[PDB]
């Protein structure tokens, strides 16, 4: 039901443990799993040579979940493409945690680096840390992106806040910093403090919901409504801006469609 | 007195290669170089220097730095490569193609990250490109075809000096017949520089507002402008409109970008901002953005690890079978700064001089190898410093123009009696890796 | 006081570099701040003389005229180098490019000390100091 | 037949004097070319003045208005 | 040196239908008799051809460097890689579409190619067509510069002087080392570079008055008249766009006053590339069917027309002309990334990456047409297989388009997997369709059709006495075709063996060496003109940014050239 894994050597260079997901935990035997493949600089190590593996996993990755206690915050790759199951990292971590994940969830305990979410696709994720820009990002060179799921950083994000999404949601509980949803075409943003501007920048459609401090506003949106919404919370009374006048703007039946970004 | 045509200035993106060198009797003593501009009369005239490095020199122990033989160096320089568990090597803004097609074929060997200037200089803007596409032209056709020309963020005076007499402004081409006085030049900074004296107009811009600035202009040609507010980024909006008129009814258009662009706040979304208002402009004119690249072949690099790796710079070439590029992961500046590298190698940059002093710090803990002509800071900090010709003056080869065009430079100077060139010493080092066996 | 910053480009110090990284026309090209007159005047800067541009992420001593290319007020100019780089923050934006335009100063008169050589900044910064 | 003088101390070899000049792109430009003499060439990284004599200038100014950095002095008085 | 001993073999150029006969390769070229000293192949019961020779690929140039750069997308996409993950060689392979020089080489290599034609290339970035070739693997290539929107080209057919553009044809292909001549857009893409496009083929061109219709004619004359190897290669106009069908027969017209003259043996006069592209019908994308019932009406009736087919390969692919317009075009449809390379006084170019998926109506009938063009083929030996890679899919995907040809079960497979089959059935005809291919006519039209189009079936493209000893044996017996087209798609995908000038370079499918290559141009010998001398050193003085001295590429340049020679 449950995997404990637990750091005995510490690695001097990062480990892309991509292996420790759910879904190659799924159904094998310790000795197995303690020599699922794993690199370290251009050397392949054996993930048996730096964790201690305490637990009996699932017939199946939605079954199974996996338990890591260690510092693993030089470790990157943490629930590559993980399908179905439960991560917990009872630490901080490194890159592309979650990237390329279809469900389940991760429930970083610490901070985070950067590519937090790449193109994920359903799932949960709860950093309580400070993660750090491209969260939920797509990857470069692309143009659907996000599109699916939940991403909740109560702590400071950094920039490329939900670049190129497409569906799903992107939650900050704490503050932000330049390019929020740029080139964005749909989902939303829930940024809850203050952020320096450039929000909605190249925007086609979406939503970006603030209740923090525009302090650069973009010269490409308008005022033209107060509406409440319930977003997260309750009545915040918000002054939706209308679209990104910038960009052309997809055409719906008989009406074209803004992306419009909220305010507090 | 021996006259030659037809040379290479191996400094600056615009490649010239409208240079007449006066060799002397012996042809290994330059005399008088004509049609170049300054910075490049001076690399000539550093290449025919008679006191030149010619031997490898070590790091002994008392620090001070002793001469070995090649064949040393490079044992020494491979059984490192193969021992180091993610080295990094850096440079290639300044070699020939055949430089940064060994490298490759080095770097693929050992399984280390290979890597150029792209990352702090123009690949913000290569993420652009990623992200927005290319819509570019080579450099006859501003020559033969444009009237209006837009310098944003660039400084081509100082940056590259023969730019304007060259490609972009005063020459008299075919369809400009007129010249300069008809092209309307603008010019975008918050200085008031050299390109913006030459200029006809110039939007002094607040520092950083270049986003902002974009945005206007884009709902400007989109075309309810009128919901401008009264000033944007510095900028009034009736002179936001008078470009943005300019910028509609000029015939063919091309526009400039640089530093100002690509490392100023939203490193490549300003780039494509950029982009995304050239192809708008597209819809009524014909407009063709384009990247002010530094050095001669820094656009190489680019080219040939495309067709190499399929991956212009920031190459993960560790899983030694396929390879990785993510610039926020696998750039050369984050590794050094996560202390994730294991060797650097200096060829053809100055590592120590350019990048931030953090930076230099943190990398300076592991094996520092130079391959550089000359002594440079690089050089003073490495371990072993081994020479190489010099692009353009002692060897020859293809470079890249700013432009993706090949130019051939030729060869003026035998190099001094012993020293060989980047690609020979990278193949010596490929042989030697695989007698090592690895 | 907060003082935007930039580091850029100039003829003089191509040629310097060319000339050599090591050379006294290299150091006389890029150990240079080029502000603005009224930012010199507020400030209380003497034309010519050196001055400590001290940022977060690190300091230099650096001599303070004022040039051609009119700054508007309230912006600072070093010509890129051993100097600039000094100072420059390593911070990139998950893009590699590190902040080499656009970052925030303070800027203190401070004649009478000397000014540092390129070699003796960088093997200092190292710790290779050996003259 | 005026007189240039060129600051050979702050020219940096740009050849955006010897573009614009009319006289020089009198050889190049021009329909049954007439002189084919040229005021400016760049020796060196400084651009030289060949017309030692003053003999082909007509002040037009478009070299003057043309260096970036101005560094061109132009003389309307009998040399 | 070798021998490969009872195989089926299937040699066009000989009428060889499935006899079991032996080739004797003997120092890169096929002899009838060697001695017991050299190694031998026990080939039984596997199909053996020659080494396949593709006419049309974009296979290297400044168009592909950009799609590589543009589009990192293509090598990494959902976490795992498109391409594939393999180290058979001793280079790596990356790209899915736009794979990297050294997937190019291999991949052509497993699937027994040999020679590969990268179509087009603008004269002035020849080093870069060059070094990319030195970097491609084993396969021997030319390329063809572009000669339909050279300014110098617009003059010499304004002013009708064929001498005057024969000596400027020649200069080039001497400089650029190029094979031929390619027609891209003609006339259109230079309207390009001031931002308008030659919708038809009777439109002047900007300031030069000269039309689409002269300078296909001058550039027919030219190229009949100096007896070049391969014929004018020919794009067209009102490229993808609904009911061009017309325009494409109107530009096929402009032939029927010429005969192919060489001492190399070709039948075309011009060679009209992709043309399921070319064969649209209707006025828009609501009311679009096919009209490669009358294209290749018209190709049937005319014997010195040769084509080849664009077939749609109903996937992710980046797609690059060298014209700007069509691209454009396609960006403003799809709104995508866009790039565009115009180039000085020559060329323009374009690279936008486009969805075939199999859920569009569109996509479906465009995947019919080619089907359509190649099943109403009554001569196979004129129309070639390509894919204008990777313009209508990438070359690993041609074993698909031959299952698709040579199996019925296949194409219903795939029209029924199709999302608007009632749609795409009712507006073609590829539904109720019997034609298979057999294998000799595979073989035929794409091993001997390209080789004899090309007019150097001498050395490449057949197993007669003489030719260049480039071998590839392929699984499937002959006698008895498999059940699963599966089965086929495996069998061309994957060679069982595969010679290079006598050198085995792929075993079962896996690289073994790699020797050498080749890179062939054209030398034609002729005393130069004084006038194109001349005309050639004003227009670089005036305005190419390069100079004369460094417009050829320099003799070490070049990586094994072996020219073609030619006589006035
Ligand atoms: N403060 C500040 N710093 C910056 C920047 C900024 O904007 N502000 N910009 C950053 C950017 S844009 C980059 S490009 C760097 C640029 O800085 P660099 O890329 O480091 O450029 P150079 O210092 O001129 O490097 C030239 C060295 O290569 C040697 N060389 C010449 N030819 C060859 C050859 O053929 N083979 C080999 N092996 N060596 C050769 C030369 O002798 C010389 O040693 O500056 C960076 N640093
Ligand atoms: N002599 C000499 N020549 C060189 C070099 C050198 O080091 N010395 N370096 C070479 C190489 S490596 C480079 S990459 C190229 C690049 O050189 P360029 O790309 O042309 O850029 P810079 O010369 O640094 O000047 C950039 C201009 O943008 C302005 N700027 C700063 N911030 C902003 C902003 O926020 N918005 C706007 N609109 N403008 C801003 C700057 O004031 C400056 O005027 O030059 C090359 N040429
Ligand atoms: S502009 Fe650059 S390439 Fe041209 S001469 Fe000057 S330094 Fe050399
Ligand atoms: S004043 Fe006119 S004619 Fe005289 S040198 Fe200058 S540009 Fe030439
Ligand atoms: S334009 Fe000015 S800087 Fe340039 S070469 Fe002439 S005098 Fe010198
Ligand atoms: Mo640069
Ligand atoms: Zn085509
Ligand atoms: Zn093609």
């Amino acid at each position: 039901e449950t995997i404990t894994m637990t750091l005995v050597q510490e690695p001097e260079l990062f480990l892309e443990c991509y292996s420790v997901t759910p879904d190659l935990f799924a159904g094998k035997s310790l000795a197995e799993i303690a020599d699922l493949p794993a690199h370290e600089g251009k050397i392949q190590w054996k993930l048996g040579d730096f964790f201690k593996f305490e637990g009996k996993a699932g017939e199946t990755a939605a079954d199974t979940k996996i338990v890591v206690n260690g510092n693993v915050r030089r470790m990157k790759r943490f629930g590559q493409q993980m399908t179905a199951g439960e991560i917990i990292i009872n630490s901080d971590a490194d890159m592309y945690i979650g990237g390329w994940m279809k469900g389940g969830k991760i429930t970083v305990k610490g901070n985070a680096d950067s590519f937090l979410g790449i193109a994920m696709e359903g799932g949960e994720i709860l950093i309580e840390g400070d993660a750090q820009n491209h969260v939920g990002s797509a990857y470069r060179g692309d143009w659907r992106g996000m599109s699916g799921g939940l991403i909740r950083v109560k702590g400071k994000a950094g920039n490329d806040i939900g670049t190129a999404m497409t569906g799903g949601t992107i939650i900050i509980e704490g503050d932000a910093f330049i390019h929020v949803l740029t080139h964005a075409e749909g989902g939303t943003v829930i940024i809850k403090g203050d952020v320096e501007g450039r929000v909605g920048g190249q925007m086609v459609k979406g939503d970006a919901y603030i209740l923090g401090n525009l302090l650069y506003p973009l010269p490409g949106f308008k005022k033209v409504a107060t509406v409440e919404k319930e977003v997260d919370g309750a009545t915040y009374t918000f002054d939706q801006f209308i679209g990104d006048l910038g960009e052309r703007k997809e055409k719906k039946k008989g009406e074209i469609i803004y992306g419009n970004i909220f305010l507090k | 007195p021996k006259v030659i045509e037809n040379v290479g200035c191996p400094y600056c993106g615009c490649s010239c290669d409208d240079v007449r060198i006066t060799v002397s009797d012996d042809g290994k003593d330059i005399l008088e170089v004509e049609n170049v501009c300054a910075i490049g009369t001076e690399i000539f005239k550093h290449g025919c220097s008679k006191d030149r490095i010619r031997l490898p020199r070590m790091r002994q122990p008392d620090g001070s730095m002793k001469d070995i033989s090649y064949e040393e160096a490079i044992d020494w320089t491979a059984r490192h490569l193969l021992k180091a568990k993610k080295p990094l090597m850096y440079g290639f803004g300044s070699t020939n193609c055949e430089g940064q097609a060994a490298a490759a074929r080095v770097m693929e060997i050992a399984g280390g990250m290979l890597d150029n200037c792209a990352t702090i200089c123009h690949g913000p803007s290569f993420l652009a490109i990623f992200d927005n596409g290319y819509p570019s032209c080579t450099l006859g056709e501003v020559k033969n075809r444009a009237d209006v020309i837009v310098y944003w963020g660039s400084n081509p005076a100082h940056a590259h000096p023969r730019h304007m007499s060259r490609y972009s402004i005063f020459p008299r081409g075919f369809f400009t017949g007129k010249g300069q006085k008809k092209r309307t030049v603008i010019v975008i900074d918050p200085r008031f520089t050299d390109t913006a004296n030459v200029a006809d107009y110039h939007l002094q811009v607040k520092q950083g507002h270049d986003y902002e600035l974009f945005n206007a202009f884009r709902m400007v040609i989109h075309g309810h402008g009128k919901d401008l507010p009264d000033e944007v980024a510095g900028i009034k909006k009736e002179t936001i409109l008078e470009v943005a008129e300019i910028m509609k009814n000029a015939r063919f258009g091309t526009t400039f970008f640089g530093m100002g662009l690509t490392h100023t706040d939203g490193r490549n979304h300003n780039i494509d901002i950029a982009i995304s208002l050239t192809r708008d402009l597209n819809k009524i004119s014909k407009w063709t953005i384009m990247a002010m690249r530094g050095h001669y072949n820094i656009a190489g690099p680019g080219v040939v690890w495309s067709w190499t790796f399929g991956f212009p710079y920031c190459l993960d070439l560790t899983k030694q079978n396929h390879a990785h590029m993510n610039p926020g992961e696998t750039s050369s500046v984050d590794m050094a700064m996560r202390d994730e590298v294991d060797m650097f190698i200096n060829i053809g940059t100055d590592a120590a001089a350019h990048f931030p002093i953090p930076a230099v710090k943190q990398l300076k803990k592991h094996p520092w190898v130079t391959i550089d002509p000359s002594i440079n800071m690089a050089s003073e900090i490495s371990d072993l410093h081994i020479p190489v010709c010099i692009c353009g003056v002692d060897v020859g080869g293809i470079v890249y123009r700013m432009d993706n065009v090949p130019i051939q430079f030729r060869k003026v100077i035998e190099p001094p009696e012993g020293v060989m060139d980047d690609e020979t010493l990278l193949n010596k080092i490929a042989d030697r890796m695989e007698e090592l066996k690895a | 006081k907060t003082l935007n910053m930039i580091t850029q480009r100039a003829v003089e110090e191509g040629i310097a570099m060319e000339i050599g990284k090591t050379s006294r026309q290299y150091f006389d090209a890029c150990s240079i701040i080029e502000m603005n007159e009224q930012d010199m005047k507020e400030l209380g800067i003497m034309k010519n003389t050196n001055v400590r541009v001290k940022s977060e992420s690190g300091e230099v001593v650096v001599k303070a005229v004022v040039g051609r290319q009119t700054c508007y007020p309230g912006l600072c100019h070093i010509r890129q180098g051993v100097w600039a780089n000094q100072v420059v923050p390593p911070r990139t934006q998950s893009t590699g490019a590190p902040q080499y335009s656009g970052f925030p100063v303070t800027v203190e008169p401070v004649p009478n000390e000397r000014l540092k050589t390129a070699l003796e900044l960088v093997q200092g910064a190292v710790g290779m100091w050996k003259g | 037949a005026f007189a240039v003088h060129v600051n050979m101390e702050r020219c940096t070899g740009c050849n955006n004097c010897v573009v614009a000049c009319p006289v020089n792109a009198l050889e190049l430009n021009t329909v049954n070319p007439s002189s084919t003499d040229k005021i400016y060439k760049v020796i060196n990284g400084d651009a030289v003045i060949l017309d030692v004599k003053h003999e082909l200038c007509a002040g037009c100014g478009i070299c003057v208005d043309a260096c970036p950095y101005d560094v061109i002095q132009l003389s309307g008085q009998p040399p | 040196e070798l021998l490969i001993k009872n195989g089926y073999i299937f040699d066009p150029i000989s009428g060889i239908k499935g006899d079991k006969a032996d080739i004797a390769i003997k120092d890169g070229k096929i002899v009838d008799k060697v001695s017991s000293k050299a190694q031998v192949i026990d080939a039984s019961g596997k199909t053996v051809m020659s080494g396949g020779v593709d006419i049309h690929t974009h296979v290297s140039g400044p168009k592909v460097n950009t799609g590589r750069m543009m589009r990192p997308e293509d090598k990494f996409f959902r976490g795992s890689y498109r391409g594939g993950i393999i180290k058979q060689g001793k280079r790596m392979e990356m790209g899915f579409s736009i794979p990297s020089t050294y997937k190019t080489g291999y991949a052509y290599a497993r699937m027994g190619y040999t020679f590969t034609n990268e179509a087009a290339m603008p004269p002035l970035l020849a080093p870069h067509v060059h070094e990319e070739f030195r970097d491609t693997p084993i396969l021997d290539q030319a390329a063809m510069p572009v000669f339909g929107n050279n300014w110098f080209c617009f003059e010499y057919i304004k002013n009708k002087e064929l001498e005057n553009n024969a000596a400027y044809v020649a200069w080039l292909l001497n400089a650029t080392k190029g094979i031929g001549i390619k027609v891209v857009n003609p006339g259109g893409t230079e309207a390009w570079a001031w931002g308008e496009n030659c919708t038809t083929i009777n439109d002047p061109v900007p300031y030069f008055d000269i039309t689409p219709a002269e300078i296909v004619k001058g550039l027919i004359e030219t190229n009949e008249y100096l007896g070049l190897p391969h014929s004018v290669h020919i794009h067209g106009n009102n490229l993808g766009n609904p009911g061009n069908y017309k325009d494409t027969l109107d530009t096929l017209r402009l032939a029927e006053s010429y005969k192919a003259k060489n001492k190399f043996g070709r039948e075309q006069v011009l060679h009209n590339t992709h043309i399921q592209f070319h064969s649209y019908k209707g006025t828009s994308w609501a009311d679009f069917e096919s009209g490669a019932k009358e294209i290749m009406d018209y190709v049937n009736a005319n014997k010195n027309i040769t084509c080849d087919i664009g077939q749609v390969t109903l996937d992710e692919t980046t797609t690059m002309t060298a014209d700007g317009p069509f691209e454009y075009h396609l960006n403003q449809l799809n709104h995508i990334k866009w790039a565009n390379v115009d180039v000085e006084l020559e060329t323009g170019s374009g690279v936008v990456p486009y969805i075939y998926d199999k859920n569009i109506k569109v996509c479906g009938i465009q995947w019919a047409i080619g089907l359509e063009l190649a099943l109403y083929a009554k001569d196979l030996m004129r129309v070639h297989i390509t894919t204008d890679h990777p313009n209508a899919g990438p070359f690993t995907r041609y074993p698909c388009v031959i299952k698709w040809l040579m199996s019925e079960k296949a194409r219903k497979a795939t029209l029924d997997t199709m999302k608007w089959k009632d749609k795409v059935i009712a507006a073609s005809n590829i539904a109720s369709m019997d034609r298979e291919l057999g294998l000799y006519e595979i073989a035929m039209m794409t091993r001997a059709g390209p080789a004899k189009a090309l007019g150097l079936a001498a050395i490449y493209g057949s197993l007669v006495k003489g030719a260049d000893g480039n071998v590839a044996i392929y699984n499937l017996d002959a006698n008895d075709l498999p059940s699963d087209p599966e089965l086929i798609e495996a069998a061309f995908q994957n060679t069982a063996y595969t010679i290079k000038e006598g050198v085995v370079v792929v075993k079962d499918g896996e690289i073994i060496a790699e020797p050498h290559k080749y890179t062939l141009w054209t030398k034609v010998n002729m005393p130069e003109n004084a006038q194109v001398m001349h005309d050639i050193k004003e227009k670089f003085t005036k305005n190419y940014t390069v100079n004369l001295e460094n417009y050829a590429v320099f003799d070490e340049h070049v990586h094994n050239p072996r020219a073609i020679e030619l006589d006035v």
